[PDB]
């Protein structure tokens, strides 16, 4: 129940947990 | 692409592990 999903920001931070090195293609800042 | 095909779907860490290096 209850699905996991990211929307504006928290998907950044989805992002910044596997790279968490360099940054990937979608770059807020 | 990779907010709307997951802010509105339940995707996984494959498409997002796939922008990074």
């Amino acid at each position: 129940e209850v699905n996991q999903h990211l929307c504006g920001s928290e998907l950044v931070e989805a992002l910044e947990l596997v790279c968490g090195e360099r940054g990937f293609f979608y770059e807020p800042k | 692409g990779i907010v709307e095909q997951c802010c509105t779907s339940i995707c996984s860490l494959y498409q997002l592990e796939n922008y990074c290096n």
